[PDB]
């Protein structure tokens, strides 16, 4: 039958309801005026319940602006309200319907994208929807202005072009910006094993260049680390890529150890017999970072399971990894130095005995042999992981902290361990205990600040002051930053390069005392 | 709307009446009564497409922004330099009293009149004259009219005094006898808990002129009735002022200490040493 008796009431519900005149009112009005009936009382129903809420808002908003309160507060409030209403009421089906009625969203989308909050709205909408056509198109096009990983790896050509551009940005990032340039690439590579194997093979071929391919090898190892973080075993990848195929025993042994993310006396015994043979396989073959981290957590956490008949075998293989010089005569190991092996293994043995004994005062007893033996780099890493796991226990500072002293030997005597030590203390500078009160927390924080100032004195100055700026802008109270400046200007000698001033002085703007601060600011601005 | 130079519904129908292009006139009225931000004139069609009319986000921001306007009325009462803050509140008063007739800006202006010690009394006169304002007016608005003229004070204390005598007569004539209790068991502070005298204290607040006014009303009715009820209501009003710790009456009234002593006397029903 005729839908007039129902559709006219459907429209009149939206006419005679409180306050609907301002709208789909046109569509329903057309459905009614074509359906006949009483169109004169329709307009009266639209304007009867017109409460004039809009002019009420005019009065109220202009009165808030009369009050001297910032109108940008009103802008933020209205934007937050409407954006939250959108997110609560967003329908992916209707976004795809906007796509269906036309492929490119009309100018309302291109006007919203000018607003940063609406761009973030589209990011949160489309980062979770890898099949909604509107959302996928918006995220991909805004990347052309996150590139969604599903459309990043949907074909070779897109993956390759975004890969090479992102890798160019990583290489441009030097040694700091990779933290932001690598994940967008890495999470793009870490979605499938085929995009994975392709990117790893490309980086392997790129790594053969002696004009910086070492860095591409580094980034490939980092991407493999991330692929492990996504729970995907790239063991056989590194095997068939590297020289594992040159030695099947080392191949199966190492690859099994990497696939588990743990060691074992069996594969370790295989490598021990191989390197005890007259033809030891390449030391590069075992020099893999996660593998050596397995050595660390076997030898320096409490436990693990261990036999004495294999304890020395683990130790000797790690010594061979950390000691032996193989010179390539066109990829030919012809000279094998094993003369700095036995001392390294002896130091590793003694230090691992101490560390797995769960030492404090006994450390100070044999600190002589320790600082004698931290000169070995691998031993320094091992003690670093041991003291990390001891000190990372919740409330390890209420009971002896001598351990923080040992970094002084490490970082001072080993330059490349500056990034680890600071990147250890960034956790320890955020220590918080309800037992050890905020006074003691600030005491430990200031101790760690003195450690970080010393590490700055060794040249690790850009990331120290950058993180100090970040945590002041965040966490770190003004007292801690003032104490930082106190110790710094008490220890650092002029001249002060502008690479250090550019971050140290514009955060020192908060304070003017520790007077040495006045001298520093005057010298560094003049 | 015309009080500050904006149109009303009759002007809208004029804009529609006898027009060859009513639709464009309607659109012009809509433009001339919208919220004037440049992001909205594009977003209004887009949000309209959702099934959400423009008035709906207007309602949300309406609630938000008058909540903040009332917050800032209280703030400017308590914030800013004195001359500037009172100038701001009086100017905002002149802006807002044109819409006290509307259902939005009554209590806002009532707070503004609450926080100013004196006002041009035209608006207080309208507050007493109109029953809606007579209800919703803040307590200091009512105080300022009473402090400027005793008409409304007499007009509202007469029914309240009548109700107090109604309570006295009804309680004195009640037919219950027991070993358990009687009607003289409540102490004077027990009897002050009724909303009659507590509301009378709210009507007086901390003002001494209204204290004299209630004193003279109770005096006249006590001189005509020869009944102790109005005396009891004076005592209850004074000790209700003391229950609020009203220093404006308690410290200056020589009778306050003596009535406070008498309160404990009545509480034990004896005058101990």
């Amino acid at each position: 039958g005729e839908d007039d008796a129902e559709v006219q009431q459907e429209c009149l519900h939206k006419f005679s309801t409180r306050d609907y005149i301002m709208e789909s009112i046109f569509n329903t009005l057309k459905r009614y005026f074509q359906a006949g009936g009483s169109p004169e009382n329709v307009i009266q129903l639209l304007s009867e319940n017109y409460t004039a809420v809009a002019q009420t808002v005019n009065l109220l908003a202009e009165w808030l602006i009369q009050t001297g309160v910032e109108p940008v507060q009103v802008q933020e409030t209205v934007e937050n309200h409407l954006k939250s209403l959108l997110i609560k009421h967003f329908d992916p089906r209707k976004a795809d319907s906007i796509f269906t009625e036309e492929g490119e969203t009309p100018a309302w989308l291109e006007q919203m994208i000018a607003h940063t909050t609406w761009r973030d709205l589209f990011y949160k909408l489309a980062e979770a929807h890898p099949d909604c056509l509107m959302l996928n198109f918006t995220v991909k096009l805004i990347s052309d202005a996150i590139t969604s990983v599903s459309t990043a790896c949907q074909q070779l050509e897109v993956f390759s072009r975004v890969l090479r551009t992102s890798l160019a940005t990583i290489l441009d990032g030097g040694e700091e910006n990779l933290e932001k340039n690598l994940p967008e690439f890495a999470k793009m590579v870490c979605h499938g094993e085929h995009t994975y194997l392709f990117a790893q093979a490309m980086m392997s071929v790129l790594a053969q260049e002696e004009q910086g391919g070492s860095a591409v090898r580094r980034i490939a190892q980092e991407v493999q680390r991330f692929a492990q973080e996504k729970g995907h075993d790239a063991s056989q990848i590194t095997l068939a890529l590297g020289t594992a195929a040159s030695y099947p025993r080392a191949c199966q042994a190492l690859g099994a150890m990497l696939s588990k993310g743990a060691l074992n006396p069996a594969d370790i015994t295989v490598l021990f017999k191989m390197f005890t043979s007259m033809d030891p396989p390449p030391v590069e073959l075992i020099r893999v970072p996660a593998f050596l981290d397995l050595f660390m957590q076997s030898l320096f956490k409490p436990g693990a399971r261990i036999n004495q008949d294999h304890k020395h075998k683990y130790i000797h293989i790690l010594a061979y990894a950390a000691s032996v010089v193989e010179t390539w005569k066109k990829n030919k190991r012809v000279s094998i130095n094993k003369d700095e092996l036995k001392s390294t293994s002896k130091a590793v043995e003694t230090v691992h005995n101490l560390c797995c004994n769960e030492n404090a005062s006994e450390l100070v007893a044999e600190l002589s042999t320790l600082y004698q033996c931290i000169r070995f780099p691998v031993v320094a890493m091992g003690v670093l992981k041991w003291v990390d796991w001891t000190v990372s226990e919740p409330r390890y500072f209420q009971l002896q902290p001598v351990h923080l002293a040992l970094l002084d030997e490490i970082s001072t005597c080993h330059q490349l361990l500056h990034p680890q030590v600071l990147q250890l203390l960034v956790k320890l500078f955020e220590t918080e205990h309800s037992q050890l009160d905020v006074m003691e927390q600030l005491e430990l924080k200031k101790t760690l600040l003195d450690r970080m100032v010393h590490l700055l004195s060794r040249g690790y100055v850009l990331p120290v002051v950058s993180y100090i700026r970040k945590c002041l802008e965040k966490d770190t109270d003004i007292s801690l930053i003032r104490y930082f400046v106190t110790e710094v200007l008490d220890v650092i000698a002029p001249p002060y390069t502008s690479d250090f001033v550019q971050l140290f002085l514009p955060i020192l703007e908060n304070d003017s005392i520790a007077d040495p601060v006045t001298e520093f600011i005057a010298h560094c601005k003049s | 709307l015309q009080d500050l130079g904006v149109a009303n519904g009759e002007d809208l129908k004029e804009t529609l009446t006898n027009c060859t292009e009513p639709l464009k006139a309607i659109e012009q009225f809509q433009t001339e009564n919208g919220v004037l931000l440049p992001s909205l004139q594009s977003a209004l069609p887009f949000l309209d497409l959702h099934g959400t009319p423009r008035l709906e986000f207007h309602q949300s921001v309406f609630d938000e922004l008058r909540d903040k306007l009332l917050e800032r009325v209280s703030a400017i009462a308590s914030e800013g330099k004195a001359e500037e803050r009172y100038k701001k509140l009086e100017d905002l008063l002149e802006k807002s009293f044109s819409l006290v007739k509307m259902p939005s800006l009554q209590p806002v202006v009532m707070c503004v009149m609450k926080h100013l010690p004196k006002v041009p009394e035209k608006k207080l006169k309208l507050v007493m004259a109109d029953k809606e304002l007579y209800r919703a007016c803040a307590v200091e608005v009512k105080r300022q009219i009473w402090q400027d003229n005793q008409a409304l004070f007499g007009d509202e204390v007469s029914p309240l005094l009548k109700q107090y005598i109604l309570e006295k007569e009804s309680a004195l004539f009640s037919t219950e006898l027991s070993v358990l209790h009687n009607f003289f068991s409540p102490s004077p502070k027990t009897r002050r808990q009724g909303e009659v005298v507590q509301r009378l204290t709210r009507m007086v607040g901390k003002n001494v002129k209204l204290y004299d006014m209630v004193l003279q009303f109770l005096r006249t009715l006590f001189l005509r009735t020869r009944n102790v009820h109005y005396c009891t209501l004076r005592a209850e009003l004074l000790m209700s002022l003391h229950d609020l710790d009203v220093g404006e009456i308690c410290t200056v009234d020589p009778c306050h200490k003596f009535t406070w002593c008498l309160d404990a006397c009545i509480r034990e029903r004896f005058v101990d040493s």
